[PDB]
């Protein structure tokens, strides 16, 4: 305390405003949230200890053996199909699955779930969307940048960092969004020309999307394209 | 052999790691606004004056 | 740099001649006398390695001659105590690092 | 918020967990979700003294390094505590 008084250089913040409110949810919020999150995982850990001891080093001549360990699901979300899955390039524990609808004739809303290997009970992050999310991807350099594609060929971008959990970016008719769906979506590794996001539609136009301040610039890469009608 | 057992369990996963701990939103879309602070104008002039 | 660069092993090494007071039941003027004597006293008979007996041989005799006959002084790394003392007869000041000095007059 | 008050509801509903109890920094009960009250009153008084005593243990060895999470393991039960400056979260999970 006397050393901080001696050397007043970068005075200690975290001012004691707190939450307060007397009763009906007092604080229960940011240092305590960490303690709650840690407690949850460590409670799970003790019940799954038998499976976790196997996962790390069970160690499972021309024969192979595959062992299923954990299943991550939700009873509300049993209607939707898994479609695309991806792993974060920074963190090998955190992976993202993007639940959407197949079979065309039946179409519902889709929720993107980012399951951590830490907590297998429910997702680390949820993301409600307007239609079924077909394709999901992570940007190799900054793993926060999350690339999303869903029906009506709308292209979404999310940040895991952001708390509000709304889309950072969206494609519109004015930004030349492709019709029908977006089956596959990938990040360009190069970061010289901002952040290049690649997408394909069933309409059959490979679209390169560049991130700008409160706008998305589209660029037609190639067209798929014979005695037929329309684009392949 | 009882401690070796407890070392193994904690070495499986970090369990305290926070995914994107500290680092903020970074790039965030900022819409270009123009707030009109105050209007000036003449009062009871013969015609209008540009 | 500043507080962030500073680690415990750097803080202790950086500064040995610092002074820090916790409690102070004794009068303002009588502290100034004792504080100077104990600091100069310990550093003298700190020796190659800190003789905790030697420190409190010097402080005991000094504080017997200076004030009153039955003056009791104990120093240590860490300890718990409850000690009945006369009014305005007690100073508790710890030296830098791992040195806790309790002095009182019974 | 659903996020603290839901996670706390989730770990209670979770199978093989006797109850989660929030202790105030001044040894007080904010939320206490055990079956019998004697256990909850006993846990409210006894355990936060063990965590303060166990904080002084880790602190003596390295006074930069503070307690982030304490887990005791008994014969029948486990006792897991996540201490913070404002509040401390305590749980009792039976061993599988």
């Amino acid at each position: 305390a006397e050393i901080m008084k001696d050397h007043q250089i970068e005075n200690k913040k975290k001012k004691e405003v707190d939450q307060d409110k007397k009763q009906d949810q007092s604080m229960y919020s940011t240092s305590f949230k960490r303690c709650c999150k840690i407690m949850e995982r460590m409670v799970v850990q003790n019940d799954q200890e038998d499976k976790y001891h196997d996962y790390r080093y069970y160690w499972s001549k021309n024969e192979g053996h595959l062992l299923p360990i954990w299943r991550f699901s939700n009873e509300k979300q049993r209607k939707k199909n898994v479609t695309s899955i991806c792993w974060n390039p920074l963190y090998p524990d955190l992976f993202a699955v993007s639940l959407g609808s197949y079979d065309f004739t039946k179409q519902r809303m889709g929720l993107i779930c980012l399951y951590s290997l830490k907590n297998t009970t429910h997702p680390e992050y949820a993301f409600n969307c307007e239609a079924g999310v077909m394709c999901l991807d992570f940007h190799p350099k900054s793993a926060a940048l999350l690339a999303v594609g869903l029906y009506d060929g709308t292209v979404l971008v999310y940040d895991i960092r952001n708390k509000h959990k709304k889309p950072i970016y969206q494609s519109t008719v004015r930004n030349q969004k492709h019709t029908d769906p977006v089956w596959q979506v990938k990040w360009n590794p190069d970061t010289s020309k901002n952040y290049n996001f690649y997408s394909i539609s069933s309409d059959g136009r490979v679209m390169n999307w560049i991130l700008m301040k409160n706008k998305l610039e589209p660029e037609e890469v190639i067209l798929l394209r014979s005695t037929l009608i329309g684009l392949a | 052999e009882g401690v070796e057992k407890c070392i193994y369990q904690n070495n499986q996963i970090d369990l305290l790691e926070e995914y994107f701990e500290g680092e903020t939103s970074e790039h965030v879309v900022e819409n270009l606004s123009s707030k009109t602070l105050m209007l000036f104008k003449d009062e009871k002039e013969i015609c209008k004056r540009s | 740099k500043a507080v962030t660069d500073m680690d415990i092993n750097e803080l202790r090494k950086l500064m040995i001649g610092k002074a820090i007071i916790n409690s102070s039941d004794m009068q303002g003027d009588l502290l100034q006398e004792a504080q100077d004597v104990i600091q100069s006293g310990i550093e003298n008979n700190s020796a190659p390695v800190l003789n905790i007996e030697a420190a409190c041989k010097y402080i005991k005799e000094n504080l017997d001659k200076k004030f009153g006959p039955t003056w009791q002084c104990i120093i240590g790394e860490g300890y718990a105590y409850d000690v009945t003392v006369q009014n305005n007869t007690l100073l508790f000041m710890f030296y830098n690092g791992n040195l806790a000095v309790l002095i009182f007059k019974s | 918020m659903s996020e603290v008050e839901d996670t706390l509801n989730r770990i209670k509903t979770h199978k093989t967990v006797l109850g989660y109890l929030i202790v105030n920094s001044e040894g007080g009960v904010v939320r206490g979700a055990f079956k019998d009250e004697e256990e909850s009153k006993n846990i409210a008084n006894s355990i936060p003294l063990l965590t303060k005593k166990a904080r002084s243990v880790v602190r003596d060895l390295d006074p930069t390094n503070d307690l982030v999470f304490l887990r005791i393991q008994t014969k029948l039960n486990e006792i897991m505590v996540a201490p913070d400056d404002e509040f401390s979260l305590i749980v009792i999970q039976t061993k599988g």
